[PDB]
RNA sequence: UAAGUCGACAAGAAGAUGGGCUUGGAAGCAGCCAUAAUUUAAAGAUCUCGUAACAGAGCACUUGUUAAAUCUUAAAAGCAU
């Protein structure tokens, strides 16, 4: 039979309760700060789900009409414009930034069989991941150095985000024209092309989606720095041009 | 109490006045708890309170706030009063400074009011007194307490205005009592947007 | 506050009646404006098909509405070719867990997932998550699903 | 927060300025039917270079005109005093109905 | 093959339209591959069940390894990072997400539970 | 009012309390509604 | 339980779909059968009211604001009412 000091390999030791939504997100939206190079921040006020679900119809369709011959897999299915909990959303980024997982050592724990085996408990989940997030937080002004200080104050009231897998910005030029449209720059769409664009229920809520900011390559953008990078028109072609000169 | 933590701000004009403890000589009482005199003045005029001696005011000047605290939060009789205290200052602060107001809608066919003055029965002089003609065989005349304003805007709304509520909400039941509203057809006396759900038929 | 109301009326057969007269003759609007506009939008569609209608009717009694692809049902039991019942309607499974009142091919499911898709407000919905949602509802109907 | 007697706003802020909690807070209680209803709303974002004067401009439908200022008033100190207009607006309006 | 419908063949009452004839299946070739598995969604007698099964089922367990016999803590309750890391290539991302979603899955599913039970101990 | 010796909540509104506790009196526990006026209840007698 | 407990407040609480049958009518909510899916920050082929039937108001559930630094909830036991 199983001990008690035994503990399973899949539930290390968490600082608070693991089941909870409170801390399957955090679980969530790490991995998402760390794998997704490119999102932008954006701030929704009082959608219903019916314009929620036109805004993601445009989306999908401004998505899907960029080209892709590129042999590289396919991106579209797996950009999405996620709402998120903005009191743990920014749990996640302190961890992600403070948190340093080589600081830990090692302990064995005891299998099934009682044999003791070295694990680490390296996961965000961890009482040293709570610990190094807030020791590292008592200092106030040193924050706002960093890349954390200066998102939090986009991280207020409700806020959704637009992930991408890669940087691409043809494909977020697509997503900014429909978001959040800066003619002649990134110009909406067209009404004779694109009659669903100009429906009541999506521009009702295209009104209510406010863009406040970004996060590339772990570096903290603009609404003026997302339209340049958005203005690279390939980013193998921006090194083609640096190697003519 | 996340009552009584919350600072009171103080808007310009209004003035807070705490005294001293004292004790006033009770001969049929062998020990009377200090208390403290709390006088709130302003441009609609002046509130006085007698609060235990065990809260504690730290009224900042400069800063124009006022923070109540009590010397033993685990007593039940100083958490109750913290809050209390704390609630009625704040209506002491908003009294003398905005004042407060009370309405009553009469529902009814034939349901009147009208200020006019008594001076057989007046209390005080120039006293006003709401006239009120319910349905009743006699006339329903109430007197004014010294302190408030009545009004009539319309024949069947009042609107009375005071510096303390306690004062002013007392009135308002005072008239209310006499026609309670009925659930079926909406007849009687509706203070501050008091509504009644009606029956079937 | 703009109301809205649900009715499913015949292709071109739009005219005051039991399914449009009690249904939008009782809040005041031109019943008859409707059913002419009506059987002009629906006119390429073959007769007596239901179809059916959200019709907003703004304050002032300005209607406006927009017909809707035929129930997923009404296509499910008529790829199946169920059997004519009462009131000359394909019917379907009284009690779908047990009875079993047709068979539709994975093929007929999605060409049932492609017409419903046609809307304006489904055509986000991608057509592979489209595609199980009425496999969803021939369980509901009593419908077996071959590969 | 009541917001049926608020027709106009108007707000300029700098995102990244954590003085703009307010501002950026205030839009979070208006209704979904405030745009249609008739409320006017307009929010501009300034470059995060340096942030300007935050502008939290409401006007009600009795020709009221607030300017409040963001960054030394919290959002709650912002709600209540739009709930004090709100209410006479409610009373005076409610002795005058019939 | 595959298909128990072959090319060619008339799908009974999919065209509303005038102008038109009913759908023709086409080949199943061209068919989109998530066609072919979207039915994967589709999930006396007790004495011989517990006469070979039991039997069967014993030497299934094999208590010579605990550690297989684990209790399979479901994906809502586990506690180890998911599979992000930071420009670990688009791959990653890609199969990053898949896992995120995965999980999002089964929080549903137990979410739904939880609702079913709280409705029935209130109709009772 | 219904008075009884296992008075209950009979919905969400309802509310225990006790009244007509004094220097003279222990008082009764109650069962006030807003809701429902028929939810009123009152433990112990006079 | 500052990864904001508890309470209040603000908004949301989708779509195939009015599931099939039954019935004059049965559209989440007379009754019967089914109740793998789908998409979402979340949303029971439906827990409480409501309609002749629709509509409509709440709940489960979801996010936000306010806000606690010995202060959440439950059970058992002792003494009381
Ligand atoms: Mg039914
Ligand atoms: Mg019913
Ligand atoms: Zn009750």
């Amino acid at each position: 039979r199983l001990p008690d000091d035994y503990v399973p390999p899949t539930q290390p030791p968490s600082a608070r309760p693991v089941d909870t939504r409170k801390s399957q997100l955090l679980r969530t939206y790490t991995s998402m700060l760390r794998s997704t190079p490119l999102m932008l921040i954006f701030q929704h006020n009082n959608l219903t789900a019916i314009e929620w679900a036109a805004i993601r119809r445009e989306l999908s369709l401004a998505l899907s009409n960029v080209p892709v011959p590129e042999g590289a897999p396919d991106i579209t299915s797996k950009i999405h414009l996620q709402v998120v909990r903005t009191r743990i959303f920014d749990v996640a980024l302190k961890t992600v930034e403070f948190f340093d997982p080589s600081t830990v050592e090692p302990t064995t724990a005891t299998t099934a069989t009682g044999t003791k085996v070295p694990a680490t408990y390296n996961h965000d989940l961890s009482k040293h991941a709570w610990k190094a997030v807030k020791e590292a937080t008592k200092n106030t002004e040193a924050v706002e150095k960093t890349v954390y200080g200066q998102l939090a104050p986009l991280l207020v009231g409700p806020v959704a985000i637009l992930t991408l897998p890669s940087v691409s910005p043809a494909h977020l030029g697509a997503a900014l024209s429909v978001l959040a449209p800066s003619p002649p720059a990134f110009p909406a769409p067209s009404r004779k092309k694109n009659p669903g664009y100009y429906d009541l229920t999506c521009q009702s809520g295209l009104q209510k989606l406010l863009l406040v900011g970004g996060r590339i390559e772990g570096k903290a953008f603009d609404y003026d720095g997302i339209k340049w990078v958005g203005g690279i028109e390939n980013g193998i072609e921006g090194l083609r041009a640096q190697l003519v000169h | 109490s996340k009552l009584g933590r919350t600072p009171l701000s103080i808007p310009p004009g209004v003035e807070i006045t705490i005294g001293e403890p004292f004790v006033k000589r009770d001969m049929t009482q062998w020990k009377q708890q200090p208390k403290r005199k709390i006088t709130v003045q302003g441009p609609l005029g002046q509130l006085e309170m007698d609060i235990p001696d065990f809260i504690k005011i730290d009224h900042d000047a400069e800063a124009r706030r006022a923070t109540l605290s009590v010397a033993n939060r685990d007593e039940k009789e100083q958490r109750e009063m913290w809050g209390t205290t704390w609630a009625y200052l704040n209506r002491f602060i908003m009294g003398v400074s905005e004042g407060h107001t009370a309405v009553l809608r009469l529902v009814g066919i034939g349901y009147r009011a009208t200020i006019d003055t008594r001076p057989e029965k007046e209390e005080y002089p120039g006293q006003q007194f709401v006239c009120l003609k319910l349905g009743f065989s006699h006339p329903v005349e109430m007197g004014v307490p010294k302190g408030m304003k009545a009004s009539t805007p319309q024949p069947t709304r009042i609107l009375l205005e005071g510096i303390n509520r306690e004062q002013v909400m007392t009135f308002a039941a005072d008239i209310r009592r006499w026609r309670v509203p009925e659930p079926y057809k909406g007849k009687g006396i509706f203070v501050n947007g008091e509504t009644i759900k009606l029956k079937q038929k | 506050v703009e109301q809205v109301v649900k009715l499913i009326v015949g292709a071109g057969q739009a005219s005051p009646s039991p399914p449009v007269g009690p249904a939008l003759g009782s809040k005041g609007i031109k019943s008859m404006d409707f059913c002419k506009e009506f059987n002009a939008r629906t006119a390429h569609i073959n007769t007596g098909t239901p179809m059916p209608v959200r019709v907003t009717v703004r304050p002032d009694r300005s209607f406006h509405f927009d017909v809707r692809t035929p129930h997923t049902s009404w296509l499910l039991l008529n790829a199946a070719e169920a059997p004519i019942g009462k009131g000359g309607k394909r019917k379907g499974a009284s009690n779908p867990g047990k009875e079993v009142v047709g068979t539709v091919s994975l093929k007929h499911v999605y060409e049932i997932a492609k017409i419903k898709q046609s809307e304006l407000r489904l055509s986000g919905l991608p057509l592979e998550g489209l595609c199980r949602a009425v496999i969803y509802q021939a369980r509901s109907i009593g419908i077996n699903v071959i590969p | 927060m009541l917001t049926r007697f608020i027709t106009d706003v108007s707000t300029r802020f700098n995102p990244f300025s954590a003085k703009a909690k307010a501002a950026r807070l205030f839009l979070s209680f208006l209704p979904p039917n405030a745009r249609s209803n008739g409320m006017n709303i307009t929010t501009q974002l300034l470059p995060r270079n340096s942030t300007e004067t935050p502008l939290l401009y409401v006007k009600f439908k009795d020709g009221k005109e607030m300017n409040l200022d963001v960054e030394n008033m919290g959002i709650k100190s912002i709600v209540e005093e739009v709930d004090r207009h709100s209410r006479i607006l409610q009373k005076q309006a409610d002795l005058n109905d019939g | 093959a595959i298909s128990s419908c072959p090319a060619g063949t008339k799908l009974n009452g999919l065209n509303y339209f005038k102008n038109k004839a009913d759908p023709v299946a086409l080949p199943d070739e061209e068919y989109p591959e998530w066609l072919w598995r979207c039915l994967e969604v589709q999930k006396k007698q007790r004495r011989l069940a517990m006469k070979r099964a039991r039997a069967q089922e014993a030497k299934i367990l094999a208590s010579g390894d605990l550690e297989a016999l684990a209790p399979k803590i479901p994906l809502q309750k586990q506690s180890v990072n998911l599979p992000g890391a930071v420009n670990g290539g688009v791959q990653d991302a890609v199969l990053a997400d898949e896992k995120r979603e995965e999980l999002r899955k089964a929080m549903r599913k137990e979410r739904k539970a939880k609702i079913k039970e709280s409705n029935y101990l209130k109709a009772m | 009012m219904k008075v009884h010796s296992a008075i209950k909540k009979r919905c969400e509104h309802c509310k225990v309390v006790r009244r007509k506790a004094n220097k003279r009196q222990n008082g009764y526990l109650y069962i006030i509604c807003p809701a429902n006026p028929r939810h009123k209840q009152r433990q112990g007698y006079r």
